DNA sequence: ATCAATATCCACCTGCAGATTCTACCAAAAGTGTATTTGGAAACTGCTCCATCAAAAGGCATGTTCAGCTGAATTCAGCTGAACATGCCTTTTGATGGAGCAGTTTCCAAATACACTTTTGGTAGAATCTGCAGGTGGATATTGAT
DNA sequence: ATCAATATCCACCTGCAGATTCTACCAAAAGTGTATTTGGAAACTGCTCCATCAAAAGGCATGTTCAGCTGAATTCAGCTGAACATGCCTTTTGATGGAGCAGTTTCCAAATACACTTTTGGTAGAATCTGCAGGTGGATATTGAT
């Protein structure tokens, strides 16, 4: 028994959170993280495997990943821009 | 007997994670949640390996901007505790929920 | 003496099958023109990309498809791939 | 005699007016036959949709006239809309009445 | 003996009315001057269609009633009802045109 | 020939920022608030008309249309409807 | 199957003659240049429908980095664009 | 060749082909692909030219992306030019809020 | 801050594996050389649309008084979130095979681009038509003092 | 729990500025008929990708103790909102000269289309190099206590 949102988890979400120069944490802010996280993650993934769909694959790669993040405005350099 | 007062090891940690550039989620708990999310929208899918790893790279960085706008929106409450209003704050002003 | 063209007379036309008597001021019907050249250029846009990425030279009604799919939330997407799939086969049908 | 693309789609929107747009906007070298129908359906759509909302917005401040303040509010009372058009200024349209609860008085 | 509305009351109401009409609230000859002004000290012998400035209007007068909304909703965060600028170098930083 | 421009901003009044401010559901502004508007206000206007004229001098003119400044709009990601968009 | 690497560690090599760069640090500029080329096209693309020409000029395209780049950088990059075309005019 | 008489390493000749072959215009100027290659070539040496210094103030020869992000955001400009790009691998500046530093 | 004792951090050296550099070769861009096109810069000019000017009048901006209620400063007790040691388990990762399926190739049938050649649908003003803006004057609602 | 001072509302009226309808030309769809591609549909392969497997290694989950931070409660000086008098200057209405869009023509400099001819940039095995990750051993920072 497991679910899968809640594997990312709290020392995890606090590193990031670190990194971004957080110095205390509300025990709150990890399932509200859990919900941005899980939107933003919807509405990458649909866009990309529009595109998988329109390129007759059964495969996401990375370029459906950066086509992706570049229509939603977060282009992404690294991985074939 | 020893231990430091709270707050110090937070900073250790800030002062750690913006030297380095390690991603902080581990690889398969994030990678079960990218095919699971995926098997909503289309079934039977496979994932280049960096395709995968672009994803969880956006992210990361996304998340990390968006507690740094976060942070900003406590401090501006005369606070040092991020809090969910904090995020919501946030997500409006940079309109993805106005 | 040079020609402006407009999709104005559609704009009315369509106006008229939904509102029968209600009409549009001139600067209303500015604005909708606006609203639909906006639009045609971004679903051309990210159709022109799509034709792209599959190394096509041509632009398929498909190519429209998933390009309105991407660009419109999802249940006015979904009203307009229907509408879209409708007059397709319905032109096809003839000559 | 001569039978218009448009009415062969049962469509308002001017079907080969849209097909001559696409060819001569760069968009690719060339362009299918199923393309401007399928596009001009769409814009036939949205305009519809559009006008519909804001036709009531015109009635429901009775007037029967539509002008940009309805447009506005039909654009911005839905939600789908709203986003399409999240970025978008509408010249003349205004704002949605919205005033904070925590400004109100006891 | 003389009538006076409570502070904060003219205000509310100065709200639903400017929230019900879409007029410009800027007057029209001092907004064309400060173009005249801003384009000029960037380009000399400039001229200008009358529908250029009234784009220009309609444009930055969306842009503010815009940006005090945000504006105003860092002010409530901060438990205020009152907007300071403070309140708005915090919107403008978010929104990315000082992050 | 031409008279001479300058402080123009300050026709930017107060009673004109309130009403901005009234629009956007403000009830209490600080006395700070007005100085601090006209600097957000002229850099908006100074990048506007920056690129607006930019497309001007391209096409070669003297004037400004308003076409010049819906071109100018798009490109900040501030899209205009209603002028010829 | 193509890319702008060679150019980018020519480029390096003028600049930084004893450093190196690793791959993934060779990506990101490889989208780098792709990015600002299909910026720069763009609107240089959109500035000639404007003007109702058919061809893009050097023209377009300086005009098309004015608009692009920000104050310092647009004008380096003017000049440098400016140099390199009269360079090559200046040939046969 | 082209890149040779402009004086470029970018190559002129590959930039007037992807002109042509991306549905920009009908034709393509002469100049057009030179002075676009120029400007490339430009700032791929300015951001070089600022990675390489973090490279060498870090005591390390090779760039890495982490010296192409300290290069971007530690510069006022490439950074508003970059300003929704995310670079992979490249972590972010050093900077703690004051108030969150100890009395 | 001194007086002291845990922990954290920073430096200098060092050996190694994983990447980076250096070498060795072929289809396909890139360059040439012709032979035509053709866009669009130059050169009159017909004609909107801008800049300016004048002149009168009220809507609105300015400037002042005055006091309500707001922001800011202080205080303080409870309870939330940090630090830290413990104990378990999920993630990492390393090879091993297998097959799913992206990435190329090879054909022809279907579809799209041309080139002229009749045939309408749209557009630009003229000729009408008709919401609604702006102004009254009266019932209804809101707010604030006793 | 009331009246008095205002603000707000909703209807009814009427001429006008702006919307709708009416007509006459031309740019542009539509119609046919050759002249070209191209997008797919089928058959194969090398390559990444999934599925497992199997230990070890950390990294996470749990619980305890207490620090210090957040939220509440009170207080008060002074800033900001409401109301008022004055009168500046914007808004409105109307013409006038002329700058400069914009509409047409005309015609070479520049670009595109073949046809070959060369050169380069990719790809797949060859050969040093740079950090990483560990090791001290020396100060540093942090915290508790005369
Ligand atoms: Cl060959
Ligand atoms: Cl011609
Ligand atoms: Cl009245
Ligand atoms: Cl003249
Ligand atoms: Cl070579
Ligand atoms: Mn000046
Ligand atoms: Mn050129
Ligand atoms: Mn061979
Ligand atoms: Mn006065
Ligand atoms: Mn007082
Ligand atoms: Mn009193
Ligand atoms: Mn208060
Ligand atoms: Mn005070
Ligand atoms: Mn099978
Ligand atoms: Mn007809
Ligand atoms: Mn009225
Ligand atoms: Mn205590």
């Amino acid at each position: 028994l497991r679910d899968n949102i809640q594997g990312i988890t709290k020392p995890a979400i606090r590193r990031l959170a670190r990194r971004g120069g957080v110095k205390r944490i509300s025990g709150l802010i990890y399932e509200e993280t859990r919900g941005v996280l899980k939107v933003f993650l919807e509405n990458v993934i649909r866009d990309a495997v529009t595109y998988t769909e329109h390129a007759k694959r059964k495969t996401v790669t990375a370029m459906d990943v950066v086509y992706a993040l570049k229509r939603q405005g977060r282009t992404l350099y690294g991985f074939g821009g | 007997p020893h231990r430091y007062r709270p707050g110090t090891v937070a900073l250790r940690e800030i002062r750690r994670y913006q030297k380095s550039t390690e991603l902080l989620i581990r690889k398969l708990p994030f990678q079960r949640l990218v095919r699971e999310i995926a098997q909503d929208f289309k079934t039977d899918l496979r994932f280049q390996s960096s395709a995968v790893m672009a994803l969880q790279e956006a992210c990361e960085a996304y998340l990390v901007g968006l507690f740094e706008d976060t942070n900003l929106c406590a401090i501006h409450a005369k606070r040092v505790t991020i809090m969910p209003k904090d995020i919501q704050l946030a997500r409006r002003i940079r309109g993805e929920r106005a | 003496r040079t020609r402006k063209e407009s999709y104005s007379i559609y704009i009315y036309k369509v106006l008229k099958q939904v509102h029968p008597d209600t009409g549009i001021s001139s600067k209303a019907m500015s604005i909708m023109n606006s609203f639909v050249t906006d639009i045609f250029e971004r679903i051309a846009s990210e159709a022109s990309r799509l034709a792209h990425y599959s190394k096509r030279s041509t632009i398929s009604s498909r190519e429209i498809q998933t390009a309105v799919r991407l660009l419109l939330p999802g249940e006015l997407a979904k009203h307009a791939v229907s509408e879209g799939t409708k007059a397709v086969t319905k032109y096809t049908s003839s000559k | 005699k001569a039978k218009t693309r448009s009415s062969r789609a049962g469509l308002q929107f001017p079907v080969g007016r849209v097909h001559r747009l696409l060819r001569k906007g760069n968009y690719s070298e060339r362009v299918g036959a199923g393309a401007p129908v399928y596009l001009a359906a769409v814009l036939e759509y949205l305009t519809a949709e559009i006008l519909e909302l804001a036709g009531n917005a015109a009635r429901d401040n009775k007037k029967t006239r539509i002008i940009p303040r309805h447009l506005q509010l039909a654009i911005r009372n839905d939600e789908e809309l709203n986003k399409l058009l999240g970025k978008v200024t509408i010249a003349q349209g205004g704002v949605l009445p919205n005033i904070q609860a925590v400004l109100l008085p006891k």
